């Protein structure tokens, strides 16, 4: 007896009996929606589909559970929308390049035949989150963890080939599948939040040395348009030391999701040699797709990230970008007749953002294994003004700020990381890793910061004094700074040898620049800086990052030898 | 009832959002649906009473065919001159979002023959790239010049949004002269038209563009102007409701709405839609909501310089503010090197131009006057180019090698 | 009824403002009372129906005792781990304003062992002084370091307001390591908690603080963070009503509400409450409403410098922006002289640093390079100090006398 009484964009108000977070089928086409408010006999519903063309008298079909996601084999190397519907299957089922209104497809492949290898025997007792067995997912050991709900003794357990709906075990009268459904608005449980322990190693130097976060930490990547947010996130998604990579396309360009689909199968994981796609999951709700599904994609990718975390794996989530989620919330709030807060956004924006980043962390899983969820969030501040609510709210939630500079992007200095404004609040938790394996880089890191800072101060004097009218005790910082910038901080994402920078290459660059630094310092007064610069070297160090692993290591020796001081 | 042009209020049984209703002469679009109440926008100036109302069963749709090619229409797709295209297969003007799985990323350069574009920020087939112009700069001439050189085998679609007679006639007469109007379709919403016509202008143009490129297998070039007039039209409709406004009265969903237009483009296996949205930056402020949001959506932008224009330079394209995101995809190793040497040296030339304000010119580093010379020659020989001058990519390279030689910088010979 | 988390609307006979009402599992606070209508905030996430409602006869009150010491609680004072304190003598969490006649003005210095604090801007017992930090600076480490050295005989109360797990656990684990968690009480409101819990966090902490210090005769040190998160929580509740907003959506009574918290501290004949509110300056703008209003209320502030932090200096305390209003009360004649010579010479050193941008360093007055040297050494030897290094007030004086000597300035020996 349910009836739509109003249609206002992504908001539909309906009459009848509903629940506070119940999924509903809106209209004759049964469009997927979710109740978010109940005022008497009315229900306020956000529709994750296009609401245009909806008639008033149309019905609203009730369902049992809330908004969930299928957690099992069939996620890796695939692309899904905001509701976790397979975009490859959508294309084939419809034979069209466009996305239909209200298509209903199962998330995990129902026909794909997996091989299940049990890790538990008959008569064993099982807890929630226990690994009941494994499934090889194209080279990845997908650990079938039973729901936190499930406990008891194993009455039966099978082995061999099964589909996703077939029972592989029976525990206390109930069948156990290779997958389960979990509410995406509900953080998956774990035993204990663990201390930061290990540095989150990306492929990018500035994010590994200058402003690194710990495994399980979180970071914000804000910047104006064209600054480099997407590319930076994609670079992290490519080379990050992680078991599982989740890239969420939140309200952005379609081509950039396609871009991943074309390049990732071509690339190999440096740590395993395996193709990158087999560890990658793509969530795509582009800018011109249903705006309410932007929010869903955020929670969806988070729940999947927790899922693989609960298997005792390390997971990273890239959200590009979170501002589009904020726009969606702002829109819902408007239609709901809520009073706007700062810059139109609802007053509960900060808490909503918290519901995302607080999901991150290195934890003790229910099966007493160790897993971590690292969340990287891109922010798109209007006009590149960082003082806006979204950016500012985020900075009181995340562990580091990886700020992109409009001035640096203008110079084509990529990544355009502002090394002065950017920070990390997790250096003390990751320095132990470096203090052990590379004791001398702590000094060089401080040295690089000090040089860049001193070069910054000197730029005010230069513009109203003259760059060549300085002393050689000052010009050295402009000299060294340029080497640090063009040689270490900059990293060509679209170069073959430079795109990925392993710690070996990263540390060697630091060591050779430092080795060059102490040489120049003890050569002041004796030899002018002008004469020193004429002997190249500083130009040869800059180009080191463009050379291969073999070409690089030998050129280092050449530079070390070319440094002879005594002349 | 209730009526104040171009808005009317009336009672309907079960109102449909976006429903087309008929009066005596004109039509209307329902933009708000409460219970029995509804708000509708008139198609044009209507004097009569809002008595008898005929409700069409659906939202606004247009019949698609190749008949639009060679014709001039209004914002509703209706023929101005004459005389109705084949009324077959009606399509919702909003269309559908393209599955990114079904997409192919643009990798083929559409050479414009314009040095300031082709070298550093080339346009690719299926790419959406915008033009940012301060008030009074030859933005229209630039787009027209582009359309000549990149759409000789393609169908051109021009969506005129609220632009004065001076503007759209300039396009028409120029498509006529170059004989390219027979292979083109033009959709025009006058500055005094209903706001519902203005916002429908890009939608009907793209609905045809999607038909020609993805149902028929054609390469389409779509141009639209002015996107700032579009936002004004959208804000007018946004205001007519109870909608809570963002900054400057603009609707809070401006990004998504703009994205619902800019994203209707791209490359597939069958065809392609190359889209060039054009907008006037209010007060020459690129941080204004319209150019800002557009830059957050388009795959790059060509920024017109108020300074270069004062130097009598056409096209007044800012090499450093401009960007083509997908440019790298279609560039060769030699092409990438030339763009690199062009950008970094010109940028360094501008840096040397800034310090020339400090220590006088001729009283600086003898490489800083080299980059200074480089920047000047780039503006006066590379960037500066006649409206009727076409340059091959090799020609543009030669100019660079020439300039590099004159400036005492390393050149390839 | 009506329900959208964490807000509900319902009918009540004679609604009481601030009244606690009971549902099935969770409670609620009435924040608005018309005639028969009332608006209430849920204590947490509630899914059930708003059917049966049990109305407690009073507003939210907590039972006070010394049982809170050693325990960890939420924003409502409820025990997280376990396991309920002695439910005796309930107190309104808002408390009462202290009669200024019954007050004693703070005159005793609590030495922190931190040179950048103790010398020029010392903290006094019963004083309320805040920490202003730009995003990303070691604000939490500074407060923790302070708490070690000034609260060895005092009870520490930590009110965590909306801070991430990383933040409050940092405090807990640090109170555990230094064995100071057995002599402390911790109140925590998670970032996802109800806004009513967040604003109650400092109130329940101070209600206990007032009990321990003014009913029992103890010296209490209260720390709270983040006050910027508090304002956000208060604005969320302010928005849920019909309340007309001030700038940035913040309630117009933000000063008074903040004052209702900061003023709940001071010195009497029986005990004292030393309060250190901590806040993140949005966009590093001290003129933002939260740091501005806080500075209009607290008796000084320690301002963290984004510049000093870039110089790898901890603690990044700005000597000139920072202030301790009641500092003069506890300073001796020798102490006053050292603060004076420190402030005026460092300030003069910064002035000489500014003109060093004009006329180059080494090309200026031969007293201006002295103050320049002074400022540098102050930052690198006086201000800069290890997180585990404690300095006596004499030690800090010696450093000054040392720096003065190295800089060629008059020193006392
Ligand atoms: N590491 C890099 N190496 C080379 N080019 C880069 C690098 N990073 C960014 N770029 C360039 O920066 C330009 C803009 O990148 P992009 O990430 O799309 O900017 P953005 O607007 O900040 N992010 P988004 O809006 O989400 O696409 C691209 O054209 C890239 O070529
Ligand atoms: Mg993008």
């Amino acid at each position: 007896m349910n009836r739509i009484i109003s249609i206002n964009g992504p908001l539909v108000i309906a009459k009848g009996k509903f629940s506070i977070f119940e999924v509903v089928r809106v209209g004759e086409e049964k469009l997927i929606g979710e109740v978010i408010g109940i005022e008497n006999d009315k229900a306020y519903i956000q529709v994750y589909e296009d609401t245009n063309g909806l008639k008033v008298g149309e019905p609203v079909f009730n369902t049992g559970k809330p908004l969930t996601i299928e957690l099992g084999p069939g996620l890796l190397a695939n692309i899904f929308d905001g509701l976790g519907r397979p975009l490859k299957d959508i294309y084939e089922k419809t034979q069209s390049i466009y996305i239909p209104k209200g298509i209903d497809l199962p998330t995990l492949d129902r026909k794909k035949v997996w091989e299940f290898i049990p890790k538990k025997k008959k008569g064993d007792t099982i807890k929630g989150g226990d690994i009941i067995g494994t499934v090889n997912e194209n080279g990845f050991e997908h650990r079938i963890i039973v729901p936190p709900n499930v406990e008891g003794k194993i009455e039966e357990i099978y082995e061999g080939n099964f589909t996703i709906e077939e029972t592989i075990a029976i525990v206390n009268g109930k069948p156990i599948k290779l997958y389960h459904e979990w509410p995406i608005r509900k953080p998956r449980p774990y035993k204990e939040k663990l201390d930061y322990n290990y540095p989150f190693i990306t492929g990018t130097r500035v994010l590994d040395i200058m402003f690194p976060i710990a495994k399980g930490g979180s970071a914000a990547v804000p910047g104006p348009f064209g600054s480099g947010k997407t590319v930076l996130n994609q670079q992290i998604a490519k080379w990050a030391d992680s078991d599982i990579v989740i890239y969420i396309g939140c309200g952005e360009r379609g081509n950039e999701m396609t871009e991943v689909l074309e390049e990732f199968p071509k690339l190999k994981d440096p740590k395993t040699g395996k193709p990158l796609m087999y560890r990658t999951i793509l969530i795509a709700n582009t800018s011109n797709m249903p705006i309410a599904a932007r929010e869903a994609s955020i929670y969806l990718g988070a729940t999947i990230g927790e899922y693989f975390r609960d298997q005792g794996y390390s997971v990273v989530v890239n959200a590009d970008s979170t501002s589009r989620w904020a726009e969606a919330l702002r829109e819902i709030s408007s239609r709901l007749g809520e009073i706007p807060s700062e810059e139109g956004y609802p007053a509960y924006l900060l808490r909503k953002l918290a519901e995302f980043y607080e999901r991150s962390g290195r934890v003790r899983t229910l099966n007493d294994l160790e897993g971590s969820l690292t969340i990287i969030g891109a922010v798109s501040p209007p006009g590149g003004d960082f003082s806006e609510p979204v950016t500012q709210n985020t900075l009181r939630l995340v562990g580091a700020l990886w700020a992109l500079d409009s001035k640096l992007a203008y110079k084509r200095h990529y990544p355009a990381i502002n090394y002065l404004i950017s920070y990390t609040k997790q250096w003390e938790f990751v320095k132990k890793y470096f203090e052990e394996l590379y004791e001398d880089v702590i000094e060089i890191r401080e040295e690089f910061f000090a040089i860049l800072k001193r070069e910054s101060e000197l730029m005010d004097i230069v513009s109203i004094v003259g760059p060549d009218a300085l002393s050689d005790n000052e010009k050295i910082y402009l000299h060294m700074g340029r080497i640090i910038r063009e040689g270490f901080l900059q990293q060509d994402a679209f170069d073959e040898n430079d795109s990925y920078s392993p710690l070996e290459k990263t540390i060697e660059l630091m060591r050779i620049i430092h080795k060059y630094y102490v040489t120049v310092k003890q050569l002041l007064g004796k030899i002018p800086l002008e004469e020193i610069e004429q002997k190249g070297i500083h130009e040869k160090i800059i180009k080191l990052r463009y050379k291969s692993l073999k070409e690089f290591r030998e050129e280092i020796k050449a530079i070390e030898q070319e440094i002879l001081s005594l002349l | 009832p209730s009526i104040k042009p171009p808005l009317i209020a009336v009672e309907l049984e079960n109102p449909m959002l976006g429903e087309v209703i008929d009066l005596e002469e004109t039509k209307a679009i329902v933009i708000a649906a409460y219970e029995n109440k509804a708000l509708a926008l008139l198609f044009d100036y209507y004097t009569g009473e809002i008595k008898q109302i005929n409700r069409q069963g659906n939202t606004y749709k247009i019949a698609v065919s190749e008949d639009y090619i060679g014709g001039i229409f209004n914002g509703f797709g209706e023929p101005i001159k004459g005389p109705k295209p084949y009324p077959e297969d009606y399509r919702d003007i909003n269309g559908l979002a393209i599955n990114p799985y079904a997409r192919k990323v643009p990798n083929e350069i559409l050479y414009t023959g314009i040095s300031s574009i082709d070298v550093a920020h080339p346009l690719l087939k299926g790419q959406k790239i915008a033009i940012f112009s301060p008030p009074g700069l030859p933005m229209e001439r630039l787009a027209l010049q582009i359309a000549r050189n990149v759409a000789k085998d393609k169908t051109i679609i021009f969506a005129a949004i609220g632009v004065p007679s001076d503007i759209y006639k300039m396009f028409i007469d120029e498509f006529i002269n170059t004989k390219a109007i027979m292979n083109s379709a033009i959709f025009i919403s006058k500055a005094d038209s209903s706001p519902i016509e203005k916002i429908y202008t890009p939608r009907v143009a793209l609905t045809l563009a999607e038909y020609l490129a993805f149902e028929k297998n054609r390469d389409v070039l779509v141009l639209m102007l002015d996107m700032t007039n579009y936002a004004d039209a959208l804000r007018e409709i946004s205001t007519l409701r109870k909608e809570i406004p963002s900054r400057r009265g603009y609707p809070a969903y401006l990004y998504t709405d703009l994205a619902s237009i800019y994203e209707r483009s791209g490359l597939t296996s069958k065809g392609s839609i190359t889209l060039i949205p054009m907008l006037t930056m209010p007060g020459n402020d690129i941080t204004h909501v319209v150019p800002d949001l557009t830059g957050y959506i388009t795959e790059g932008q060509y920024v017109l310089s108020q300074d270069l224009h004062s130097k009598n330079i056409y096209p007044p394209i800012d090499l450093l503010k401009s960007l083509s995101r997908l440019a790298k995809n279609g560039m060769s190793k030699k092409h990438k090197k030339y763009a690199d040497i062009l950008i970094k040296s010109y940028a360094k030339g501008l840096e040397a131009r800034d310090i020339a304000t400090i220590v006088g010119e001729d009283s600086l580093s003898k490489e800083d006057k080299a980059y200074l010379k480089f920047a000047e020659l780039v503006e006066k020989e590379f960037i500066k180019q006649d409206y009727y001058e076409y340059r091959s990519i090799e020609k543009s390279f030669e100019i660079i090698d020439s300039i590099l030689s004159q400036s005492g910088l390393p050149y390839s010979p």
